[PDB]
């Protein structure tokens, strides 16, 4: 999961469940437990389109 | 304890009631380098003094709505007390001397769940049990 | 720190007036009380059904006691068409002389109430002839309500409380409720009809001192055991028999002529004694299906998990995974409650749809108001019982469902596509309102602009085919019991339609309500009824299926059933809960039954007044619904008290206006919301503390009542004002212009 | 007529039972029903 | 006496603490964020229930909840 | 022929039997 | 996959719809 | 078959043509209603027979449902056109009318264009690419 890649979401509690998003940044510290920040093209509910995610709940599409 | 001169306020109606004499009563205490006028949380406008100020409010949301007003007058030294009717003045805001926005050490992760919010257990897991589904000691 | 409520200690330390009200609407929710196990749960369900059956038996003993004491059941039974029944008497000590005189009706010597319940017609049919059989039936139901208050006290004593293994005995309860509760008690009612009600409809008086000697048949007690069963239907009541006399009677007790008695326009009492005998044989047979301890029968736990169909490998019943549904239904008391209200709001609609068309009671067809007030009663009961069948579906999903045990079965598959059921209930709703409202206000504009002939009038030719497939020869489809040369008419291999020549005399007589004449004004209201049943399903299915959560809030289960909201974040989440979708569908239940019972009433108020061409020409547009039904028939109602006098409709003219007040006061709780009133009670509580000579003081602080409470307080007044207004228009526009 | 009479048996009985259960007894009943609603636990 | 739980989807942006009108939340140190902080609620007896911390959380399906429970005299905002 | 004057008073004392037994049930259910 | 059980129950209900529509257009008697 | 007599020999419809005004609304549209089935009150009903009103009921189906799926297919093929241009947030407010007309004349033959996407499997989106809730 590198920066700029398109990825799909497997978090069932989220707004963008099974939505394609562009990865914005991945943290290299290794102790933050939600490193990958993926940016989506639709806002959730009066607000953000970026959200921190884990790597086990993300399936890339290309 | 607490001390200070009250601001020039000509009396109001949204002030203390019989709850403040019988149950609890709050007191904010700041100091001002100016003879400026501020808006009361009990409706109106009052002139704060130049020494130690002292204002008795009825509930804690009135003090921090006032405390959020003094922070726009560049006064960030206010102490909020809670005065039980037997005279016991506890000191509640800011508790450690440091404002709760910026982090200090020695403070505890209190009321913290070590799971995602979406993986709380179902309410049929906790059926006829004392705990709620957001207490849930598994993860 | 008060004692009340004793069931929940998080509410007893409430310092406000929310403690009183939230202890009323939580007192029967036994599953959320503090310190309750599952075994103690069921033993308070069980012992409060006993205290509820005693309310039913004390209510039915107040019907009987008040027409034995204050009614005219001895007077009414001699001319049951030209005299009105008496409910009870009036003692309102503030009447004037114009209301003593106006309410002294039906040959009374005191002010009285005309009974619009129809219990006089019920007791005339089942064989009650004097005011003493009503009195000793009222004293028996008092004592029968005492053995159910005693049984409820018995089954809370620790030597008599059943255990959880007895309450979860689902197969042994289904055996005795079919064979004993439904089979024996329908066998016993055919025992009353054969022994008492049929001979008392033929003149002879059969009582408790009489029934053991005179047999109900001259071939009695012997033609059953040999096999000469045709003896019981030999000579029936002929077509000149008049009710409760011997002149024209027969001796058959179990015969199946079908159709109506020619004098009472009711079903034959021999036809109903035969009916509950055939119900009882079929139900006692059906009670021997599941296994108790005698090793034969069906195990419902095996029928769920059976995956073998004569060597094949199907997934279950109907190739569908039903595994794990036995312990889903049996542990959930809300799955069992929602299935029992759905099956009781169908039997309450089926009561209403049949008792007007096939009247079972003597001369109840010729009592136009008790016939009208009993349709509207059982359709509003059936709309409430169906909103509650989906209210407990939503409580089942939240409180009593787990996805791990119901893994892969038929209950997970519904949630797997629940946005395709709500997307299709919202298409049928959107279809049936764009073309039912749009087809009225096309017909409204055409009649308004002169050209009534340019109306779009769809003849409902699919439900005109149903009547022509049952015997109505008016239209002329000429098929399948309208064609007497057919296979269904003759039943060619046996020719045993002994019910058929009596039925076709009933469906083709134009004086009964059996399969009324259906025209284009009836096409249109059935699509309002279909629009009504689809939107109020849409609100209730979306309330049940989104009770776990959706994208606006994915933790609805953690917040309970009835919570206000989740704040103004994420746009705002007013009415988001599954309680607040079992709530918007009470406005649609009451609306739809204000379209059902507005169309039952106007179709029947045009038949009873003879003006059948009034409904058939002016129900196709919405002005005639407003001019010819609402504005026209309320003429005799609002004149219940003019400045010049006062008649017997002066209480229905008052309840009609009491119900506009209760409807309008509901809007205060529905339009104005809670923080308008909390800043106003904060002001009236200032003026109480700062005034002299006011020595009271609130024990618990006055707050504006909560968010999900005023939705209920404002739905109670909406409902009561819906029922006090229509239950005073339907009563007073029928009991004045008959 | 100008008066509330009763042709039924024991016609004196609504004369006392209607004032009893409607404006004489309920204010005692609303007192007893208020003394356990606002009763304190210790 | 409400219940303000805090889940590990936090990012330490301190926005719920600045939005609380009653000082229920405060920032404690942590290891799972770049700010090294997480909110905690030690003064949950002062929770007025108003869910203004919930409108300020920028994590999707937010990392802080207020579970409205047994309301008391300081959890209902009564000055009388 | 309505009921007698005594039959009303007979009904009032018979209905004290489910009036007292309704009190035994309402308090054993522990209000 | 070829739906074998979803069909022959949908076209079995469509078959019962076509016997009723055979009597409706007075085709069969 | 039913009692819906035609309006030619219906004895209650000829009075609607007997005393009537003229202008444009009750003369030529009233003699065109004469071949319509009408009941016992002289109002032209809409019945469903086998063959006498087979195509007489199928013209309001086929004329409407073509230009029901002509509005819908030009609105679907416009929203799919502006999402491959990666500017769909701003092209939905400011309608690009050279493309919306180009996606309108592609929807004039939409019944032979929908079934080219049904057998190609491109009409529906597959269930693992559609946003849902916690279910
Ligand atoms: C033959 C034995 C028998 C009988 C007569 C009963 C009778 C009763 N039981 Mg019991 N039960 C039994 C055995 C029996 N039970 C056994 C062995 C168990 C152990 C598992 C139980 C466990 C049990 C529990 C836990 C409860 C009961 C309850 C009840 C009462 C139901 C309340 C009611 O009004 O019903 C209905 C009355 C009617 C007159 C039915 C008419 C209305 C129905 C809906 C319409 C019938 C029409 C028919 C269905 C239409 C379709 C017919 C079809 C052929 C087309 C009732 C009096 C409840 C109770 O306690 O109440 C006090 C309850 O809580 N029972
Ligand atoms: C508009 C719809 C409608 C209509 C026409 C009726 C008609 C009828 N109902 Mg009613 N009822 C309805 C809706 C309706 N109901 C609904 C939705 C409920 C559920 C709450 C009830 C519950 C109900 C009960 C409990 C009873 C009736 C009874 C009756 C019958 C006699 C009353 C009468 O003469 O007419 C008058 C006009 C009316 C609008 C009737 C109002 C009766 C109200 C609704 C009673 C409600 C009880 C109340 C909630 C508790 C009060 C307790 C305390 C304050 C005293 C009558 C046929 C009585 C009966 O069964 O006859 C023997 C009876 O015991 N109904
Ligand atoms: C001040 C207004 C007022 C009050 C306090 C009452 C009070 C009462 N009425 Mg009443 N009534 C009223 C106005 C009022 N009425 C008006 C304006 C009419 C039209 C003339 C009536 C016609 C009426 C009838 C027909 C009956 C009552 C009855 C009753 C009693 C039953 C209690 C109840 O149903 O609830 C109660 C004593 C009932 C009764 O006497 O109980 C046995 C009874 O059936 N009232
Ligand atoms: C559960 C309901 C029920 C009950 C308790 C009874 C009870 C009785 N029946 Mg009855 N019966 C019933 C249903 C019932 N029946 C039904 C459904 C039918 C229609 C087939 C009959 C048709 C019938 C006949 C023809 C006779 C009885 C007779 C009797 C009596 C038997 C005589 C005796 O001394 O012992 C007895 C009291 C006999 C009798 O002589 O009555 C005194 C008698 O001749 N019954
Ligand atoms: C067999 C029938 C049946 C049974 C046993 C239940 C049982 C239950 N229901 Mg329920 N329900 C039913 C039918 C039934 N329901 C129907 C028919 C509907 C549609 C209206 C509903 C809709 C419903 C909802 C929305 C809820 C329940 C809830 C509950 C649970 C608690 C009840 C409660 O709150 O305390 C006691 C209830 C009261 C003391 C009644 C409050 C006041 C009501 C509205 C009566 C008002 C009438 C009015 C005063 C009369 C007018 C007087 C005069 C002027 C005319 C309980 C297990 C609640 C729950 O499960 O919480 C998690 C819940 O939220 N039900
Ligand atoms: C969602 C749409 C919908 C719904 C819920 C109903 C519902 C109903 N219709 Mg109805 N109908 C519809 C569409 C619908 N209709 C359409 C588009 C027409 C042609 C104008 C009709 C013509 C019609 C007649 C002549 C009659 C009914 C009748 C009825 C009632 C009984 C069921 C029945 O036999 O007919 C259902 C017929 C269907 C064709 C089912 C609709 C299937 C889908 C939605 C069709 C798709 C649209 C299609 C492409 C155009 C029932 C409440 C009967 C009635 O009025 O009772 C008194 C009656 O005799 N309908
Ligand atoms: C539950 C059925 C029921 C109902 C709805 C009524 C209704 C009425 N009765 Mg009553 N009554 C009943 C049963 C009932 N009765 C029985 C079984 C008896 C025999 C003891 C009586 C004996 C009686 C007399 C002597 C009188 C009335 C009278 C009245 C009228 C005014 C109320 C009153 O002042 O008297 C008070 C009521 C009583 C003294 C007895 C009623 C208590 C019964 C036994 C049970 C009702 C409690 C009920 C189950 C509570 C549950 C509801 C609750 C959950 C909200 C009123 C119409 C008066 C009248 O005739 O008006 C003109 C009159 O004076 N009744
Ligand atoms: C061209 C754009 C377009 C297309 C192809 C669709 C297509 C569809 N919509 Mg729809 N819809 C649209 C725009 C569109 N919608 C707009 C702008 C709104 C807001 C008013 C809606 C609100 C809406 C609702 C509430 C529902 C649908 C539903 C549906 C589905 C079936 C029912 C139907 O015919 O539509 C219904 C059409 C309307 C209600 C009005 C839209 C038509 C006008 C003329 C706008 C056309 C846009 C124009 C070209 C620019 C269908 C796939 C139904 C569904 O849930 O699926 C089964 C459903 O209930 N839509
Ligand atoms: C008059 C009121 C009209 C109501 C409108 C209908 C609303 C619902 C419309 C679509 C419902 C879809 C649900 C069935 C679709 C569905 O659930 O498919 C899934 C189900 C299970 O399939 P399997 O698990 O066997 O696997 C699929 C393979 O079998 C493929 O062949 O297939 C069936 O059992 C057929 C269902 C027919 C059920 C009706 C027959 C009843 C028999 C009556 C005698
Ligand atoms: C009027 C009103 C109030 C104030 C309501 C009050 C103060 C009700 C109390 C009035 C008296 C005390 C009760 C009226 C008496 C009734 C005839 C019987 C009630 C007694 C119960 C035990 C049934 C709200 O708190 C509110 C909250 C949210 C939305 C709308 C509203 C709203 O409309
Ligand atoms: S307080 Fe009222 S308006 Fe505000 S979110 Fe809650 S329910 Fe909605
Ligand atoms: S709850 Fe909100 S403010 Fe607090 S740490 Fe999480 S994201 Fe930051
Ligand atoms: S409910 Fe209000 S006081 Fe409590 S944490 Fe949230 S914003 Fe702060």
């Amino acid at each position: 999961v590198q920066r700029g890649s398109k990825v799909r979401i497997l978090r069932p509690e989220s707004y963008w469940f099974q939505d394609v998003g562009t990865v914005a940044s991945i943290e290299q510290g290794g102790t933050s437990r939600y490193p990958v920040i993926v940016r989506f093209d639709k806002v959730n509910y009066a607000g953000v389109n970026t959200n921190n995610f884990a790597q086990d709940e993300l399936v890339e599409v290309e | 304890t607490l001390s200070g001169q009250t601001p020039i306020f000509g009396g109001s109606t949204g002030g203390l009631l019989k709850k403040a004499e019988v149950e609890e009563k709050y007191a904010i205490t700041w100091t001002s380098p100016k003879e400026q006028v501020f808006e009361m949380p009990t409706g109106g406008a009052a002139i704060m003094r130049q020494g130690q100020n002292l204002l008795y409010l009825a509930r804690k949301e009135q003090c921090i709505a006032l405390g959020g007003q003094l922070r726009k007058f560049k006064i960030t030294d206010y102490k909020i007390y809670r005065i039980y009717p037997n005279g016991e003045t506890v000191y509640i805001h800011p508790a450690d001397g440091v404002f709760p926005e910026k982090v200090n050490q020695g403070r505890e992760k209190v009321r913290y769940n070590d799971r995602r919010i979406g993986q709380n257990p179902s309410p049929s897991k906790v059926k006829f049990s004392g705990i709620a589904t957001y207490d849930a000691p598994n993860s | 720190a008060t004692k009340f409520p004793k069931f929940s200690q998080d509410l007893a330390n409430d310092p406000t007036t929310r403690r009183i009200f939230y202890a009323i609407a939580t007192a029967h929710d036994f599953e959320s009380h503090d310190g309750m196990t599952e075994e103690n749960l069921y033993q308070r369900i069980f012992a409060s059904h006993f205290g509820h059956l005693a309310i039913i038996f004390l209510w039915a003993s107040g019907i009987l006691f008040h027409v034995a004491w204050q009614g005219n059941f001895e007077v009414w039974i001699k001319d049951p068409v030209h005299v009105r029944p008496i409910a009870h008497a009036i003692w309102d000590a503030q009447f004037g002389p114009g209301a003593i005189k106006a309410f002294t009706q039906a040959g009374a010597r005191n002010p009285v109430d005309i009974c619009y319940s129809g219990v006089y017609h019920w007791w005339y049919t089942i064989g009650l002839r004097t005011n003493t059989e009503l009195y000793v039936g009222a004293l028996f139901l008092i004592l029968l309500a005492a053995v159910f208050l005693f049984a409820g006290w018995l089954h809370l004593q620790p030597r008599y409380r059943p255990n959880l293994g007895w309450f979860k005995n689902s197969e042994a309860r289904l055996n005795h409720h079919l064979a004993g509760l439904f089979g024996v008690s329908s066998l016993a009612w055919a025992g009353h009809l054969v022994h008492v009600a049929i001979p008392e409809s033929r003149g002879q008086h059969v009582g408790w001192d009489n029934f053991l000697s005179t047999p109900p048949h001259p071939a009695g007690l012997w033609a059953f055991f040999t096999g000469n069963w045709g003896a019981y239907a030999q000579n029936p009541d002929t077509a000149e028999h008049v009710f409760s006399t011997s002149q024209g009677a027969g001796t058959a007790i179990l015969t199946f002529l079908g159709g109506f008695h020619p004098q009472t326009q009711s079903l034959w009492l021999t036809d109903m004694a035969h009916h509950h005998l055939a119900i009882a044989v079929v139900l006692i047979i059906a009670g021997h299906m599941y296994r108790t301890n005698w090793r034969i029968g069906h195990s419902i736990k095996e029928m769920m998990d059976s995956k073998t169909f004569f060597g094949r490998k199907v997934e279950g019943p109907f190739n569908l995974p039903h595994q794990g549904l036995y312990e889903t239904v049996n542990n959930s008391l809300h799955f069992q409650l929602s299935l029992a209200l759905a099956c009781l709001g169908v039997a309450s609609s089926l009561t209403a749809q049949h008792m007007y068309s096939m009247p079972p009671y003597a001369f109840i067809a010729k009592d136009f108001t008790t016939m009208a007030a009993l349709y509207t009663h059982h359709q509003y009961i059936a709309g409430f019982l169906m909103v509650g069948a989906f209210s407990h579906a939503a409580i089942f999903w939240i409180k009593d469902y787990d996805p791990e045990q119901n893994k892969g079965n038929v209950l997970e598959r519904v949630l797997k596509h629940k946005e395709a059921i709500i997307a299709h209930l919202s298409w049928v709703s959107l279809f049936l309102g764009f073309h039912t409202l749009g087809l009225y206000v096309h017909n409204d504009v055409e009649v308004a602009f002169g050209a009534a002939d340019k109306q779009i009038l769809i003849e409902p030719v699919f439900a005109q085919f149903i009547q022509s497939a049952n015997g109505k020869i008016l239209y002329g489809f000429h098929t399948l019991l309208s064609n007497p040369d057919s296979i269904a008419f003759t039943a060619w291999p046996n020719h045993a339609n002994v019910w058929l020549p009596g039925w076709l005399d009933a469906i083709n007589n134009g004086t009964n309500s059996l399969f009324l004449t259906i025209g284009p004004g009836d096409f249109y209201v059935h699509h309002a009824i279909a629009l009504g049943l689809h939107v109020t399903t849409l609100i209730l299915v979306k309330g049940a299926l989104d009770a776990r959560g959706s994208k606006l809030m994915p933790d609805k289960k953690d917040f309970g059933y009835a919570f206000p909201c989740d704040g103004p974040g994420r746009g705002g989440t007013c009415d988001i809960s599954a309680w607040d979708a079992s709530y918007l569908a009470v406005f649609w239940m009451l609306n739809t039954l204000g379209w059902v019972t507005f169309y039952w009433h106007w179709k029947h108020l045009s038949i009873w007044q003879g003006n059948v061409a009034q409904f058939n020409e002016s129900s196709t547009y919405l002005m005639g619904w407003f001019r010819d039904y609402l504005w026209a028939n309320s003429a005799q109602l609002i004149n219940g008290y003019n400045p010049y006098g006062t008649n017997n409709l002066a209480v229905w003219a008052w309840m009609f206006l009491f119900g506009h007040l209760a409807w309008a006061v509901s809007f205060m709780f529905l339009i104005t919301w809670r923080g308008y009133w909390q800043e106003l009670i904060e002001t009236l509580a200032w003026a109480h503390e700062q005034t002299p000579l006011s020595f009271g003081y609130w024990r618990d602080k006055p707050v504006a009542l909560s968010i999900v409470q005023a939705r209920l307080v404002g739905l109670t007044h909406f409902t009561v004002g819906y029922i006090a207004t229509y239950g005073a228009f339907l009563i007073a526009s029928t009991a004045s212009k008959f | 007529m100008t008066q509330l009479t009763g042709d039924y048996a024991a016609s004196w009985l609504p004369w006392i039972m209607i004032p009893l259960v409607f404006y004489i007894l309920p204010f005692p009943v609303f007192a007893i029903l208020f003394l356990w609603i606002q009763k304190e636990a210790s | 006496s409400h219940t303000v739980k805090i889940y590990d989807t936090c990012i330490g942006c301190t926005q719920c603490v600045r939005a609380c009108p009653t000082d229920v939340l405060e920032m404690v140190p942590w290891d799972g964020c770049r700010a090294g902080q997480i909110a905690s609620s030690p003064r949950t007896e002062d929770c007025v229930g108003c869910k203004r911390c919930e409108t300020a959380c920028p994590t999707d399906f937010l990392s802080i909840r207020v579970y409205l429970g047994a309301e008391t005299t300081r959890s209902m905002g009564l000055a009388y | 022929m309505s009921i007698s004057d005594t039959q009303v008073y007979i009904a009032l004392v018979v209905a004290l039997v489910p009036g007292f037994l309704a009190w035994r049930l309402a308090t054993e259910l522990y209000k | 996959p070829p739906y074998t059980f979803r069909t022959a129950w949908a076209l079995l209900l469509l078959a019962i719809n076509f016997i009723v529509a055979a009597y409706y257009f007075h085709i069969i008697e | 078959n039913t009692t819906l007599v035609p309006c030619y020999k219906s004895p209650a419809f000829v009075e609607r043509m007997k005393n009537a005004p003229d202008s444009y609304y009750t003369t030529k549209p009233l003699k065109a209603y004469s071949q319509l089935l009408c009941g016992e009150d002289g109002l032209p009903r809409i019945a469903l027979d086998r063959l006498s009103l087979a195509v007489d009921v199928a013209i309001p189906i086929a004329i409407f449902l073509y230009t029901a799926g002509f509005i819908g297919w030009s609105g679907r093929s416009y929203l799919q056109a502006i999402k491959k241009q990666d500017k769909a947030e701003e092209k939905e407010v400011f309608i690009d009318v050279p493309l919306f007309i180009s996606c309108m004349v592609m929807a004039l033959f939409w019944p032979m264009a929908v079934i080219k996407e049904l057998l190609a499997g491109e009409l529906v989106a597959k269930d693992e690419e559609i946003p849902i809730s916690v279910r």
